[PDB]
């Protein structure tokens, strides 16, 4: 009856032990440098093929940013605020929450599923009898695929997003080129409203692909467990990044 | 597979509790501190309209400290405004201590009269009078407070103006020289009127 | 394949291009090489001085506020100030004619 | 064995349907003061907002 | 209900602390509650928890 | 949608006036002066019904 | 469990009251009764609003 | 020169001497 939830938790808390003892024998050795000149070639799959979701989400969230605070600015003073608030928002908390999760759904589940039937095909095994370490050949070049694409799609959410901002705000609903520019400089430093999105997105970065591949090498090698699996990668790195979000920001910025 | 099962809890254990404690740190440097050595002291007022709790204390224009709490006295229709004041600024260095406990006693024996006190009675107050300034910060006797505006428009704060007295207030004592702000509708009926 | 290669390596470059704008938006701040020059400065009130604060002679920007404190025993403020010297230092030919014109009357006068 | 799986239970189970509605009702609209009330007549409340101090 | 539960926490949390370190420096704290009713209403609870 | 609202707004409260010091009054007066029941919780439901 | 889904998804219901009489409470508006028009003449209204008080 | 000490005094004024100035 009850006791059921408790042997959910229980077990559930165990993976993430196991889940951290995975994560450093991924990063703690990895001396073949020899096959890690195909990791380029992994990254295809995780920034490449990502551009056009964070690309046209990108622009649709610069534009509406730039309605709302325009209609809320013109009682406030939209000349020096569109300019302050499209930029503040989409480099402290924008760019690396709404790339952050959009990448944890395209690249996430994605990958998640591509380890898992790796593993349910029984091919993976297989190369443990050829003497090849299956995390320094198949899982290392996709947990660093992932630690750079993610940051590099961040900077362009908000690249895109500022174009977005400046393209309603400012040529659509009349404001001056001048003080929206001018505005940004005045109130952006590069220490710390670049430098701060940049960290938040590393640490999303790591903590989500992380997640990703953990679940798909998954212990039970049933065919219900990869949709399992895919729906869990989804629901935890979402988690994970807006917790820590929370308090990242909260020191970032207090 | 049963051996690997145990080390399992046991790494998440640790890692959770690490992560526990990261969350209950980090925020920290926002919320729940005081960042200050920690001082208090009192002062009473006849009127505090538009202070808030979280209003910054200041000497000469430097942040010295903070308004924590406002209270009313019902019988005396005084308010009470608590302060925490931060040890590093408002003490002395003890070099700076020396300095000062011997130019006090200067002026207490030559221009005032414990030289002429019996030498035993000297002694005893020189001891107890420098003693005493283990106690002290550099807010003097005759130091005022008075509520202050920050900007044109903004928050109210709490100014400290110091300067002609020889002794030093202690930690935890009020300071009792007080003037309080002006309301709008009586700075009219003052000069306008 | 390079034809899949050769997109990876392209979108590094894009991810570039367009990572200089966001470095038009925040501007350039925190100059210059000739940074070393600092000043102290006495004041009786500072009320409403930031870190940050801007400086200026004639208004045209040369400076930063880095550090207000109270010496308790003076009860004075002091400020750590930040000349930006690349607008002050003179340059050679500059200090030749400063120092010209000074000389010239430093052994006039005395 | 149940002796853990029944302690789990009851942690956080236990604690969190009673948050949710402690953590709310708290904040939007159940409280306690010794309150006593007044009424007052005036000329002209020009602007005076319903929940000014 | 656990999951949008607890990413609406995070949020809300999230806009108060943004919103007030950027009111600090207008001197008007009323509108924490202007804009967290404002944002939450109009933008993100119908984007927030149509993606999660 | 809207249980993520009602969350978010009292996740706000609860730092925005009960951590960092801001007078009650004017967050609650903040929310009535200008956000309504009848139009702006209005748009957010009609969002949500087309995502849905 | 079928009788699980049905004594369990009353909570959304519970849960989804208590927060909307919450929402009506922190922007609740101004119900009007029985109101009249009026009309009036005036020789300048700049600025005036569509919904002044 | 260098990095020397302002040698001049002039600190901003608060509105309780720009008031006190006259009597109210």
């Amino acid at each position: 009856t009850i006791a059921w939830l408790g042997r959910l938790v229980i077990e559930r808390i165990r993976g993430i032990g196991v889940a951290a003892l995975m994560l450093l024998q991924i990063i703690f050795s990895l001396p073949s440098a020899g096959g890690f000149g195909r990791f380029v070639y992994q990254m295809h799959r995780v920034g490449v093929m990502s551009l056009l979701i964070i690309t046209v989400s990108g622009l649709f969230i610069g534009l509406v940013l730039g309605l709302q605070g325009y209609s809320i600015l013109v009682n406030v003073g939209s000349e020096s605020m569109l300019g302050t608030m499209v930029s503040l928002t989409l480099l402290r908390e924008l760019a690396p929450v709404v790339a952050a999760l959009l990448f944890a759904g395209r690249a996430g589940s994605a990958l998640t599923a591509e380890i898992g039937s790796m593993k349910q095909s029984e091919q993976l095994a297989s190369m443990e009898m050829i003497g090849v370490d299956p995390l320094k050949q198949i899982v290392s070049p996709r947990l660093w695929a992932g630690i750079v694409s993610l940051p590099m799609l961040t900077v362009i959410f908000a690249a895109i997003g500022i174009v977005g901002g400046k393209l309603v705000g400012v040529d659509f609903l009349g404001v001056d080129e001048g003080s929206f520019w001018s505005g940004m400089q005045n109130n952006v430093q590069f220490g710390h409203d670049v430098v701060n999105g940049i960290i938040k997105s590393i640490v999303f970065a790591l903590l989500c692909t992380w997640i990703a591949v953990f679940q798909g090498y998954a212990c039970d090698p049933t065919p219900e467990g990869i949709a399992t699996a895919m729906t869990r990668t989804v629901v935890y790195s979402s988690l994970c990044v807006l917790g820590f979000d929370f308090v990242l920001t909260a020191v970032m910025f207090g | 597979k049963s051996r690997t099962s145990e080390l399992a809890v046991g790494i998440f254990v640790i890692i959770f509790g690490i992560a526990l404690f990261f969350l209950a740190m980090k925020v920290s440097g926002l919320v729940g501190t005081n960042l200050s050595d920690g001082y208090t002291m009192k002062a009473q007022f006849d009127n505090v309209n538009g202070l808030k709790p979280r209003a910054k204390v200041t000497m000469s224009g430097v942040t010295i400290g903070r308004v924590d709490s406002i209270t009313l006295d019902p019988v005396t229709r005084l308010a009470t405004v608590t302060f925490d004041l931060d040890g590093k600024l408002t003490s002395f260095n003890a070099e700076q201590l020396k300095e000062v406990q011997k130019n006090a006693l200067d002026e207490l024996r030559y221009s005032s009269d414990y030289t002429q006190a019996t030498p035993a009675q000297q002694k005893t107050m020189e001891q107890q009078l420098i003693s005493n300034m283990n106690s002290i910060t550099s807010i003097d006797e005759d130091a005022y407070i008075m509520v202050a505006t920050n900007g044109l428009l903004g928050e109210k704060y709490l100014k400290i103006v110091p300067g002609g007295g020889l002794n030093y207030l202690k930690r935890g004592d009020t300071i009792s020289n007080t003037q309080g702000t002006m309301d709008l509708e009586d700075l009219i009926s003052k000069f306008i009127t």
